[PDB]
């Protein structure tokens, strides 16, 4: 994906993180586990919720067909009426299918972006104090217990 | 000791399309296209449709004797008519400006039928004899119940001069007709006079109908022809009839009590004993989807019609194996 | 020692919408929707509209005596007509193919009125008596100034055979009429002959009008009816009139000098003494916006109409607190 | 935003940079101040100017309503005419509202991108010679006067 | 020792537009708009068009003597007609509901011409004399070959009562006419009777035509007027003619053998001796582009018409100097 | 471009890489040359191929004009018919021109993204073991022969 994190340098998702959309896995002497990052998850939830609502709203004023009858010697106007009603239903069908297609791609990339931004936020804190593994993980140089671990998660470190 | 950044996967099988890639599996999705309906005709917000069955709008309004179910109909929400109603125009003919009339109906929810000229109002002409075997009621020769086929009395057709004033607040739909016999003999036989006319006058209408007497194909065993006309008589206006034969005359007319949003939908379905907020010709819709792909012609609080087979938005992220 | 990368903020309050977020404050923006107009009817590029006021297009062309302001009108840019003009058709009737005529006018900027048959051209018939109190001028019984209501002279209506040749380069709009009396007595009274006809001929027109004599409602105290017809007489073609009564006859006709882009706009507004490049029925527009949301029906160098309340593009960046 | 710089790792904008859209703040013994980066600002100005012009042009051929009259017994065609004129005005209103919505989001992200690219350009020069602070700033290891400072800005360093 | 990441450049000159930048040179591109055609009218999938040349659809169907090339035409794929065909309606007139007829034709690929009333079927009336010099064939006075201009025999016009039954499975297009003389003398001269009528009857048609006798402009040296009518006679239905003069009568009628997708295209081009899958009025198209900008009115397997001058997609990347 | 690689930190393309869309140039004691990265090139080829096919498909249901005639006294309906047919052809022309414009920009950025992702993939492997030059190149600290070079290309190193 455009931002290179999802199914890119981070090879796959986490079944064990039931908690939110993005977060951390940690691993040390005391144990290991997952913690959702709630700020970026909620931010992600708001964006996608507004997008869906924007999409639905923007489409609430589509063309509505009206029943309309014509006798045997009004074939030109009947056909005109037909091609007009079908013409609009085609315009709106295309409008709807493409909006979904384009926006689906924007949504996938947005998630990717959020994952990369969160990765970088942690990278910028750790700096020298850890080896960047290449896979979404940082290996610490000096032992890092749960409170140190909590420290990376909330954005305080060193 | 190690900390990692990562994202959610789950057991989702939900798929979305993009421009560059079809069938991407996503952790979460939102389908926005309603594909289902209940396959019945239902009431719209409690208010039952007018279901014509085997009767056409013409057959109903003129009062074809096969259409008695519709002598007096309650306020409707929409009207349903079959593609080819069998009980239309029992005595062959045309209905003048029929589609422009149908168009008025799509903006009307209620008629109240009132008598304008009483059948027992004709002293100089025979009312009770204008009946055909092509319009049967209970095995006997009958006729459109709302118009009176006037025939000569004691071998005479005096000039008719009859007039109706609209003392209703409401608009009134008035219907009349003319008979086109197929030869000179029939003209003599029914109306006595060889050369006839019907003349209709309102404040905006200046009509003079003249019978077109020619030989033509039998339709349902009939060579004659009826041609029906209509007008909307404004409140406080008067309609002036004048004829010396061939006059098919108003008995009943319709008061336009209520104007409501409505349609005449084409459907072969019968009544389903249900209620709904959204009706299509193929079945009713109950959903909170923005779109549906059932049928273009709906009435009610309806989703927008698209021609798609599938409309699914991504919400979650690309789901991994 | 430190160097930093950063971006601009300012005191901007300007807001734009996106798909994922409404009301983002941006450092800079560009509004592209014109929401304002001057509320007047104005000249279009110096060229004043034809403002009918209380006269309808029919009232103008036939020359209703209440419409004298429009005896001779200069080249216009567009025409303005009220929704329900009071001075139309002072003597009740219809104007045949009226909307197709109005449609021709929307592609015409100038008429020049010329006399085709002079009133003092009728030797065998009474011109000066065809006048009604329903068409008053200065307290006296008058009539449409461009057509002549011909009546019998010394109790006779000889067959009229009159013909006009178009020796103008231009196309010529020709108007005539027919009177439908309400009884046999009036027919005798005005035209003598019981059974009449008007016949009109050009190279493409084959017309025969026959009076429809029936009893009908009074409209402005009148039971009779006028029915007006028109044709566009090509240059070098001749119109052939022939009638033995009921003929409302051409006196003046219109030369179609200029064809220009124009409309008949519906507006209750009067003249505003302004100039503009873009006119709507509600007011004029002066702007360099691409869009506007004033009214769909404009004329001139106009922005495109959208139904939006707001169209604002971001140019700058997300502005911080 | 997608690129993580604007209102992301760089917390807020600069009231004191009146000069252009992106630039630098520097701070040393001699003093401190702002300098717009004119190349990327101008590049940004050209892109947004063309976008506006593209948007305006693409819309110069919308549907124009024509006045059109009908008598009392032409109600079917009057209604057809109505629903046709409204149908187009709805298509164009949607076209215009969505183009603006989608492009507004593209413009915001473009600015973000430009800020990130400029950040990275400086990061790639400094390399080891400075501590990446995590906030848009680089703290130098060896004293950096105005000419050294000018040196980062023009793209010459070391 | 050094490793570098990089991307492709080549010698491409191909350019694409974006929202923010026009004329970006790209390494690879895909043009999707067809700008070329062969400038000829061609067969559509082997099946040659009906190319009318100087004949109009009216001139063809009525059988204008100048249109003999089209006495018997094979199944076509589409029909081509010039904007202003010279050989139409050699004797001046109108063709009633002409455009609704043309509309039927756009959904018809084949006619088979059959004789319904034989010319040598008239015992009481003169067939062979209904001919004009305005409709010449080989220097002699002639007439529309498919209709018979009946004239009086031995100074008499007996009432005609003729009837045709459709014993073809197919629908049958039937054409007839009426002559409008320009004075009372011509009526006497041709038909004897002063006051005439033509009456046509089918199961759905109730027609009575009456000659409109008035003085009018000469058109191609003629003051008279022909007015042609048509109906589609259903299989097993009968058409009933009855007239005492002015009757232009069916000789030949058309069997509607094949219904196919077709159009009447307007084009001044003649036959090009080519085959194609896609025809425009300006030339044929052979391409696998999704779009083209040739002309809106095509027939066949065609790309979609857009009004663009240029539609080019990027596939490769921004190409460097 | 949005991702800063194409005609950004990597100044220009390679005439000498005839092989694919993205790849590597290497240079050592044994010699120098180009090698296309086939995985990301093919990935790029699939995306662009599907986009073109999606664009073509989505447009296969545009409005088709039908010939339709009217007499001298049907000018209102003729004009209605005209403005209706032109109205749709304008909607579709705009639809097509804009889809191309927007998607062209998406395609250019996609290529940029792919180049950046490939750059980062190599950067994450090399880590300390090479100087990041700022220009798309990595200068090795310890001699790197062809097999070492092949090692970076396939994603195995150290
Ligand atoms: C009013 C009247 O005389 N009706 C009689 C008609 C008429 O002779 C024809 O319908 C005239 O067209 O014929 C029959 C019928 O159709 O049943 C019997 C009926 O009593
Ligand atoms: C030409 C003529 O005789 N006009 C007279 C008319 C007619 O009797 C009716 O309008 C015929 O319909 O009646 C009055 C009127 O309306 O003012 C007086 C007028 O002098
Ligand atoms: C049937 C008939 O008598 N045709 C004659 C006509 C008619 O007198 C007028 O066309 C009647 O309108 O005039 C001429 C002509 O036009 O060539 C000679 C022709 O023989
Ligand atoms: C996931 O899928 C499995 C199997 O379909 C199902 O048992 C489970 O309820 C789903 N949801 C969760 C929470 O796993
Ligand atoms: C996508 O998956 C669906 C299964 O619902 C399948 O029918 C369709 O052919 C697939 N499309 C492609 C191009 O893979
Ligand atoms: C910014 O806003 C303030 C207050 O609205 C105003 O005084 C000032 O002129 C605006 N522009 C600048 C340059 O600050
Ligand atoms: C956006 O701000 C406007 C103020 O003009 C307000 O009316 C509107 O409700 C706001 N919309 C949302 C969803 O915040
Ligand atoms: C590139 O362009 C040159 C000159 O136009 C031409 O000779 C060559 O065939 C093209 N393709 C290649 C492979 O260079
Ligand atoms: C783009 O290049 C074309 C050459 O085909 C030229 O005609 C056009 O003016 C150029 N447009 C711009 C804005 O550079």
């Amino acid at each position: 994906g455009l931002f290179g994190a999802i199914a890119g340098f981070i090879e796959g998702g986490w079944q064990g993180m039931v908690d939110g959309w993005y977060g951390y896995h940690h691993s040390n002497e005391q144990g290991s586990g997952y913690a959702a990052d709630k700020e970026s998850t909620q931010k992600a939830i708001d964006g996608v919720t507004n997008k869906v609502n924007s999409i639905i709203d923007k489409m609430n004023t589509q063309f509505e067909a009206v029943g309309r009858e014509f006798n045997n010697l009004e074939r030109r106007i009947e056909n005109l009426n037909k091609k007009m009603e079908d013409g609009f239903l085609d315009v709106w069908t295309y409008n709807a299918e493409l909006l979904v297609l384009m926006e689906n791609e924007r949504t996938l990339d947005f998630h990717d972006s959020n994952v990369k931004n969160l990765y970088d936020k942690v990278r910028l804190q750790l700096r020298d104090n850890a080896k960047e593994l290449g896979n979404g993980c940082f290996e610490f140089y000096h032992k890092c217990d749960n409170e140190c671990m909590e420290s990376v998660r909330n954005g305080t470190y060193d | 000791d190690q900390i990692c950044i990562g994202y959610h996967a789950n057991n989702s099988t939900e798929q979305v399309d993009t421009i560059m890639e079809k069938n991407v599996t996503v952790t979460h999705a939102q389908d926005i296209l309603e594909k289902k309906h209940n396959g019945k005709l239902c009431d719209l917000d409690g208010v039952k449709p007018l279901i014509l069955r085997d009767c056409s709008v013409a057959g109903w309004l003129l009062g074809n004797p096969m259409c008695d179910e519709f002598i007096n109909v309650p306020e409707w929400s929409y009207i349903v008519e079959k593609a080819n109603p069998v009980n239309d125009l029992c005595y062959p003919g045309d209905f003048n400006d029929y589609e422009e009339l149908k168009h008025l109906l799509s903006r009307i929810n209620h008629f109240e039928k009132i008598q304008i000229i009483p059948k027992s109002s004709w002293s100089s002409h025979e009312a009770s004899l204008g009946v055909s075997s092509v319009c049967p009621y209970q095995g006997k020769s009958s006729f459109f119940r709302n118009v009176v086929w006037l025939i000569k009395k004691n071998s005479t057709y005096p000039t008719i001069k009859r007039s109706y004033n609209n003392t209703n607040q409401e608009d009134l739909l008035v219907l009349w007709g003319i008979h086109h016999p197929n030869d000179a003999a029939e003209q003599t036989k029914l109306y006595q006079n060889p050369t006839t006319y019907i003349s209709v006058g309102t404040s905006t209408l200046n009509q003079r109908l003249v019978p077109r007497i020619a030989t033509r194909s039998k339709v349902n065993g009939q060579s004659g022809r009826m041609e029906f006309f209509w007008t909307i008589l404004k409140p406080n206006d008067a309609i002036n009839f004048e004829s010396n034969g061939n006059f098919i005359a108003p008995e009943y007319a319709y008061k336009i009590v209520k104007k409501g949003d409505s349609t005449i939908m084409k459907s072969e379905l019968e009544y389903g004993n249900c209620n709904t907020k959204c009706q299509t010709p193929m079945g009713a819709i109950n959903s909170s989807m923005p779109f549906h792909n059932i049928h273009p012609l709906t009435i009610g609080e309806c989703p927008k019609y698209v021609k798609s087979n599938r409309l699914v938005l991504a919400t979650g992220l690309r789901n991994s194996p």
